[PDB]
């Protein structure tokens, strides 16, 4: 699929539209849970190494969460540029066929007949 | 600096095949970077005709490409038929 | 032309048959392995040299240098297992269920 | 492939020896050299899906000419035509096939 | 093993992958799966006892008749079409010679016999490399060809595969042996939908890379071999045990853990592509996965078993076996599922 | 010409052509029956090959038998009820076929859970072919 | 740092750490045979290091906080309660040879590893490779039974041949009247109440059962205890011995390597010695384990992992 | 023409082997087609299972018959127009053998077990 | 004139021999006869270099594996082909099912297959006349050229496999 989309760099993580595309704040909920994720990392290492889950530790876990919220933004950046790409490729598929995709005038529930099934 | 002369004299007295063998391996490393006939090679291999080069087309626009065959012009082999 | 590859296709199909059952020996199944090897490369070189296609000629002796590879291997394999067994056979190997 | 680290180096190490069409040593073209130059340049790009239902008269042809099973199939019948023939009696075979001849160079 | 051979053999399974994933000649990706092939067997053999040379000459016989099946199919693709990439107009005998010969090397349910017999004579770091990582290069060839690829052998051997690692894990109670079958189920998994959508192949591989291989590093930390041996864990190293608890839920699949997330977006790309009673039966028939792992987690931290006296030295001795691998790939796996449309 | 000579249970309806009825449902049943004798051969072995080729025999008579007798029972069902667009005959065949494999194998609760279990396959099979389900289907999407 | 393969291949091979003053000597004998006064003056005579007898508190003083610990928690078995009960309804006979068997399988790996990490010899009284002897003897007076020896011989079958022999097994044989004789002239009023036919028993089954095992394989000398009270012969006879006939001598670096590499980590050194197999003499139940782990945690030092306990004084916790 | 001649060396050798057997006077007993070793019956049977002591130095035979195979191709090599990058292949794998018998010559698997 | 089917029929009766599977000292003698008809193949057809390059590698390689076969896997009543009495009837079986292949096989396809006066006329497809290079063998020197991933991954293999045998033989 996007393998064979034309105009694509192979290998490439952030090709030029992914800039072309709005960034992800840091305040965003991925980020909040990979945060979280970062921090229950530092604790589960520390509970199976038998450390101080809270006090030992402070700077593998300050590391987990620093390299789980940098992975996860460029991941994430890369996921919104694929479905976004995604969303391109079909608008212009729909632009290119609208004999092959037409509009459908549904007539109003006046004119149409639902078939009425009482239960008693 | 006098161990590694001894270690190599001592492997030359004993067991000097594999020191001739570690010298001409060596020396077929190091001796196409010495040798300026490295680059003669490669001209022997390209000038050499091995199939026919065929005619190109003409609008009258390139001088380099001759007509007769024994034409002053294109890449002649006086560094092969004189040496 | 398709009378000899239908025949060595027929041939592949007996090897496939010789090295898909054990009738003793682990080292027969290996020799039909070697046959399936030796049965490639006259598929191969016979396809490269009716198509006339000879920048494929890296690939028989990659075939024949991987698989008798893989084949040195498997008899070295077969000298570990009886080294460690003393006896070779196919029914000696059920001490793995 | 599947990580596209060679067009991605730009560098070919497998891919120049990939079709039957590629470059051979010493210049010397394989048979159905034309055949499948056309069948990749009538491919070119189109994708898999549509290029089988768009070039499959260039890839019928390639086809024919590798395995030559019409071409077989034609002389089959024109030499079970020559011995259906010769049993016939009508068929004087000519002294050109029958090699009883001067030969042009 | 010299470190300079134990870096040869392991650069050599690292190549035979890379070259399988980055060439398309296919002769290229059969020579990556005989590096494969090639770099396991001493790995196999290197503990030296009577069951890992067994287990290694039957990986080896059943390994390269699949790659001598699969080189079958490369030369018939150089007589059909002269080139040796797999293409659009081939002929569907020669890519059911390669789905046989893939679903031999990677061990799915018609030839998966040799994969519990192979997986009990090895230690488990042979089994981290084998179970995950050897997997991953025929996967990538039969991602590679995924248009050509036939839907009913994929189909019957889908579910073969989801069948017999359902119905080869309840009776056998080793934990090498159960988790090759639960492996077998996964690739099951992403076998059923290969022709449809290679990227959640390459989803549920990475999952089960990630479920699997910190699984066989809790394996490894303790050297568990039985499941009374995982349900000793409780006085070895206690500190695992709801982790391993959520790792082996979740490598059955259920939710809000993330192995439900492979069966969840197979059932949608299948109910896309209009296969209804099928992938019913798939997921009807993947609870066994839950019945092996429900009683492996009975035994090793929902009931604490009968320990011995002689596991106090385990609780006396300082343990530094853990990795930080295990842990953020253990996390990574257990909590992700609310992130799921990021993980597709 | 064995998958259109199998493409007879469906051109003509249930309650019609019985005798290549059963006899399509008899040869289904002898194919499943060969290639099962064949795994249990190939995998559990006898002592000597005249007890593998009893084995072989007992396997496809058993599985003949419940392919038979389902096509038969499902064929009579059709003939009492004169009704082919039904899954109930195939549901009551299904149960005639499991319970007679479980009185080859001579045990009454297999002989119910062969009824059950097949006249659930055979109900989902004739619900899908009314219905038009595919079993293999094609990658359109 | 650690002894890994990034370690080992800087330059930390033992061919460099091993000479002629490295060997592992035990020292052996019945019970009160001068084994610990003579272990001592070789570890001294020779500059080797003086291991003591591994007992069932071995581990505790050993590892950790390096305290003794009390009669549940590193025991569960008593010399005295097998002393003066041995045909034991709870199992007593079998919980102290397999604690004993495991203490000493720790004395033997940490001996290994400070031959194969410092190059300096060691001495090990009572080794893992004579340990069978005590539960041979407790099986032929009756105390365990075949199923124990059985076990036992699995645990042995598991633990013993991934491991290297010792050099030099001296063995000071001394008659069983002069056994009963040393055992009375010590005194202590429970060692004092041991059967005459369980010394006896031993000192039958080590001169018919592990000689035989042993010299044929290693270096064994053999000594009385007239010849062994001085102990200067007995150094000098250690040091004098060729070392030639041993399976010390086949093995490369890197098979040393992998010997630190099963040795250095207990987790896999202690790991098969506590297999499951349950035989009732051995079993803790899961009650009896959950409080005895849920009362060791709250011991002093093994709350955590060494090095992270604050409330010891172990610094640094807040950046480690 | 070398079918031919690889017949008619077939039918000479055929021709004496024919002339070696049939022409002789030949009584054979069991005691005269009994085995030789030194003058005594053999003490097992003679296919009995060699231990081979040559095994792995066997392999790496194999492997450098399949080297010399993939070095046939070099004296037409030789000729090719991208000599540098020749060059260096042959100079790399020449070198990839040296360091392999290298590696087996310290490992002293050359002396049998 | 039926050179390349006389010996294709030739190496499917050699590798029935081997399929067939013998004392495996007898398989390599089946195997070693297949590998000099295969030989005469590739020198009949065309290549001068393949067919004596794979008998100078499989003569190396087999004589080992020979060795092999009469050191570790032999035994002390071995079973040719003319032994035991099943593998004698599966190779008269396979002789008359080879043949009834051949005789079904010139009467069904109706298409260029085989044919009584017609078969081997369509062997060389085409080679050129007036060319100077269509030997095999520059076409496999250009491995060194052109295809040098090939010699590349064909010495790592060599090299690893003298790694890994050493490692299996350890
Ligand atoms: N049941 C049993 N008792 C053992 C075992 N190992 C050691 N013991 C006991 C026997 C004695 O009570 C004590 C060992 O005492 P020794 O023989 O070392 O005597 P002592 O400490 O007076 O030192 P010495 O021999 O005079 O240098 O430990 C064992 O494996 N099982
Ligand atoms: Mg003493």
């Amino acid at each position: 699929m996007m393998n064979g989309r034309p105009g694509h760099e192979p290998l490439k993580f952030l090709p030029d539209e992914a800039r072309s595309l709005p960034p992800p704040k840091l305040n965003d909920p991925r980020l909040v849970y990979m945060g979280l994720l970062g921090y229950c990392t530092g604790l589960m290492d520390n509970m199976l190494r038998m450390r101080p889950v809270m006090r030992a530790g402070l700077h593998r876990q300050l590391l987990f969460v620093t390299s789980f919220v940098f992975a996860g933004y460029f991941y994430l950046k890369r996921q919104n540029y694929l479905y976004a790409v995604k969303d391109h490729d079909m608008f212009g598929y729909i632009k290119l066929h609208p004999e092959d995709f037409p509009e459908k005038e549904k007539k109003t529930y006046a004119e149409i007949l639902e078939p009425f099934h009482p239960v008693r | 600096a006098g161990r590694i002369s001894a270690f190599l004299k001592n492997a030359w007295a004993k067991e000097p095949v594999l020191v001739v063998s570690f010298s001409v391996w060596g020396l077929a490393i190091i001796m196409p970077m010495i040798s300026p006939y490295t680059k003669y090679a490669s001209m022997i291999n390209k000038a050499t005709p091995y199939n026919y080069p065929v005619p190109v087309r003409d609008d009258g626009n390139m001088p380099d490409v001759p007509s007769h065959p024994q034409d002053p012009l294109g890449p002649s082999l006086d560094w092969l038929k004189n040496l | 032309m398709p009378s000899t590859f239908f025949n060595l296709t027929m041939a592949f199909s007996l090897s496939l048959l010789g090295t898909l059952m054990f009738r003793s020996h682990l080292m027969s199944t290996l020799l039909c392995l070697e046959g399936m090897v030796l049965s490639l490369f006259i598929m191969t070189s016979v396809t490269s040299l009716n198509s006339n296609s000879m920048s494929s000629m890296p690939i028989p002796i990659t075939i024949l240098v991987f698989a008798a590879c893989e084949a040195a291997v498997g008899l070295a394999l077969l000298v570990k297992v009886s080294n460690t067994y003393g006896t070779d056979y196919v029914q000696n190997l059920n001490l793995l269920q | 492939p599947f990580l596209d680290i060679q067009k991605k180096l730009g560098i070919s190490l497998d891919r120049h020896f990939m079709f039957l069409s590629a470059e051979q040593p010493y210049k010397n073209a394989a048979r159905c050299h034309a055949f499948e130059k056309e069948w990749i340049e009538c491919a070119h790009g189109i994708g898999g899906t549509r290029a089988k239902k768009e070039c499959k008269i260039e890839f019928d042809d390639f086809e024919e000419c590798l395995l030559r099973y019409k071409t077989m199939r034609r002389m089959h019948d024109i030499k079970k035509q020559r011995e259906k023939l010769m049993k016939e009696g009508k068929y004087t075979p000519p002294p050109h096939h029958s090699g009883r001849e001067e030969p042009r160079p | 093993m010299n470190p300079i051979t134990l870096a040869i053999i392991y650069f050599t399974i690292f190549l035979g992958p890379v070259i399988t994933m980055s060439s398309t000649n296919l002769m290229l990706m059969w020579v990556g799966l005989e590096f494969s092939l090639l770099a396991i067997i001493p790995m196999l053999i290197n503990k030296k006892n009577p069951r890992s040379t067994e287990a290694a000459t039957k990986y080896f016989v059943t390994q390269a008749t699949a790659s001598m099946i699969i080189l079958l199919a490369i030369v018939l693709n150089y007589k059909q079409l002269g080139t040796w990439m797999f293409q659009q107009q081939t002929n569907g005998l020669i890519l059911n010679m390669t789905l046989m010969a893939l679903s031999m090397k990677l061990g799915l349910a018609p030839f998966h016999f040799w994969l519990p017999e192979v997986t009990q004579g090895i230690p488990l770091h042979m089994g981290l490399i084998l179970l995950t990582w050897q997997k991953i290069a025929p996967l990538s060839i039969l991602i590679q060809i995924y248009p050509l690829l036939n839907s009913t052998i994929i189909l019957m051997l889908a579910i073969t595969s989801i069948f017999m690692g359902a119905w080869g894990g309840l009776n056998q109670t080793q934990m090498r042996k159960i988790m090759a079958y639960s492996s077998i189920a996964h690739m099951g998994w992403m076998l059923a939908i290969l022709p449809y959508n290679p990227s959640l192949t390459l989803l549920n591989l990475m999952i089960y890379i990630i479920l699997t291989a910190p699984m066989f590093m809790a394996l490894m930390l303790n050297n568990s071999m039985t499941i009374n041996s995982i349900s000793l864990l409780w006085n070895k190293t206690p500190a695992m045990l709801t982790m391993i608890s959520l790792m082996l839920l979740s490598l059955g699949g259920l939710p809000p853990l993330t192995g439900f997330l492979p069966k969840w977006i197979i059932i949608t790309e299948l109910m896309k592509n209009n296969c209804l009673i099928m992938a019913t039966l798939m997921a009807m028939m993947a609870l066994l996965n839950l019945f092996f792992y429900t009683r492996l987690i009975y035994s090793t931290s929902l009931t604490m078993f009968p320990t011995n006296n002689n596991s106090k030295m385990m609780t006396h001795q300082t343990k530094t076996k853990p990795n930080l691998m295990f842990s953020t790939l253990a996390i990574m796996s257990t909590m992700t599922l609310p992130l799921a449309p990021q993980l597709i | 010409m064995v998958k259109r000579f199998f493409e007879s249970y469906h051109e003509v309806p249930d309650g019609t052509q019985c005798h290549r009825k059963t006899y399509i449902t008899t040869a289904l049943g002898g194919i499943c029956g060969i290639i099962g004798s064949a795994y249990s051969v190939s995998l559990n072995p006898a002592d000597s090959t005249l007890e593998a080729v009893a084995r072989v025999g007992r396997y496809t008579f058993t599985a003949a038998a419940i392919g038979a007798m389902f096509g038969l029972t499902t064929c009579v069902s059709a003939q009492v009820r004169e009704k082919p667009d039904d899954p109930l005959n195939y549901f009551i065949g299904g149960c005639a076929g499991g319970l007679t494999l479980g009185a080859r194998t001579h045990s009454y609760g297999t002989a119910a859970m062969g009824c059950v279990y097949m006249g659930t396959a055979a109900a989902l099979f004739k619900i899908g072919k009314l219905e038009g389900w595919e079993l293999f289907p094609t990658p359109k999407v | 740092l650690r002894y890994g393969l990034l370690a080992a291949i800087l330059g930390d091979k033992t061919t460099k750490k091993l000479h002629e003053y490295s060997r592992v000597i035990t020292v052996d004998g019945n019970i009160c045979s001068g084994k610990n006064k003579l272990a001592k003056e070789i570890a001294q005579q020779l500059g080797m290091k003086h291991y003591p007898e591994a007992g069932i508190q071995y581990s505790s003083t050993t590892t950790g906080d390096g305290r003794p610990l009390d009669i549940e928690f590193s025991g569960s078995c008593s010399l005295e309660k097998f002393y003066d009960d041995p045909k034991s309804n709870d199992g007593n006979s079998y919980r102290l040879q397999s604690w004993l068997y495991a203490s000493r399988l720790l004395q033997y790996a940490d001996a290994l590893e400070h031959l194969l990490s410092t190059g300096q010899g060691v001495v090990l009284e009572r080794s893992i490779y004579s340990d069978f002897v005590f539960l041979e003897a407790m099986y032929n007076q009756g105390y365990i039974r075949k199923q124990c020896v059985d076990h036992y011989n699995e645990i042995k079958r598991l633990t013993l041949p991934e491991y290297l022999p010792p050099h030099a097994v001296i063995y000071i044989d001394v008659p069983v009247p002069e056994v009963q004789s040393r055992i009375q002239k010590k005194g202590d009023p429970h060692e004092m109440k041991v059967t005459s036919a369980y010394l006896q028993d031993i000192e039958n089954a080590y001169k018919k059962t592990f000689l035989p095992k042993m010299s044929e394989m290693c270096e064994v000398l053999v000594y009385d205890s007239w010849e062994a009270e001085d102990p200067t012969k007995v150094v000098e006879d250690i040091e004098y011995l060729k070392y030639n006939k041993g399976p010390w001598l086949k093995q490369d670096d890197w098979t040393f390597h992998y010997l630190r590499m099963l040795v250095q980590d207990k987790t896999e050194v202690l790991n098969y010695t506590t297999i499951p197999v349950y035989l009732p003499e051995i079993t803790i139940g899961a009650h009896q384990g959950s409080r005895i782990y849920n009362s060791f945690r709250e011991l002093p030092g093994r709350k955590y992992a060494p090095g992270y306990n604050a409330e010891v004084g172990d610094k640094w916790i807040w950046l480690k | 023409n070398l079918y031919t001649v690889i017949f008619i060396n077939i039918l000479l050798s055929l021709t004496l082997i024919l002339v070696a057997f049939w022409l002789p006077q030949m009584n054979l007993y069991s005691e005269k087609a009994n085995p030789y070793e030194c003058g005594f019956d053999p003490t097992s049977s003679a296919r009995l299972p060699f231990s081979m002591k040559f095994f792995l130095v066997a392999i790496t035979f194999l492997l450098f018959d399949l080297e010399i195979a993939l070095l046939l191709p070099l004296p037409w090599a030789i000729q090719t127009i991208k000599t540098s990058t020749m060059m260096i292949m042959a100079f790399i794998l020449v070198t990839i053998l040296s360091l392999g018998l290298a590696y087996e010559w310290t490992q002293k698997g050359l002396e049998w077990t | 004139n039926n050179y390349i089917f006389v010996l294709s029929s030739l190496f499917l009766v050699g590798c029935l021999g081997l399929a067939l599977k013998p004392s495996p000292i007898y398989g390599g003698l089946g195997l070693i006869v297949s590998g000099f008809v295969g030989c005469l193949m590739v020198l009949g057809f065309g290549g001068s270099f393949l067919g004596l390059m794979v008998f100078l590698i499989y003569l190396g390689g087999m004589l080992v594996v020979f060795g092999y076969t009469t050191a570790m896997a032999t035994e002390e009543y071995p079973e040719t082909w003319g032994s035991n009495w099943l593998i004698l009837g599966f190779l008269v079986l396979g002789v008359i099912m080879e043949v009834f292949l051949i005789c079904v096989l010139n009467y069904y396809d109706e298409v260029g297959v085989i044919n009584l006066d017609g078969l081997g006329d369509w062997l060389m497809y085409e080679v050129d006349d007036v060319g100077v290079m269509l030997e095999g063998g520059i076409g496999v020197a250009a491995m060194y050229s052109c295809a040098t991933w090939m010699m590349v991954v064909a010495g790592w293999s060599l090299f690893a496999g003298i790694f890994i045998i050493i490692e299996i033989t350890r």
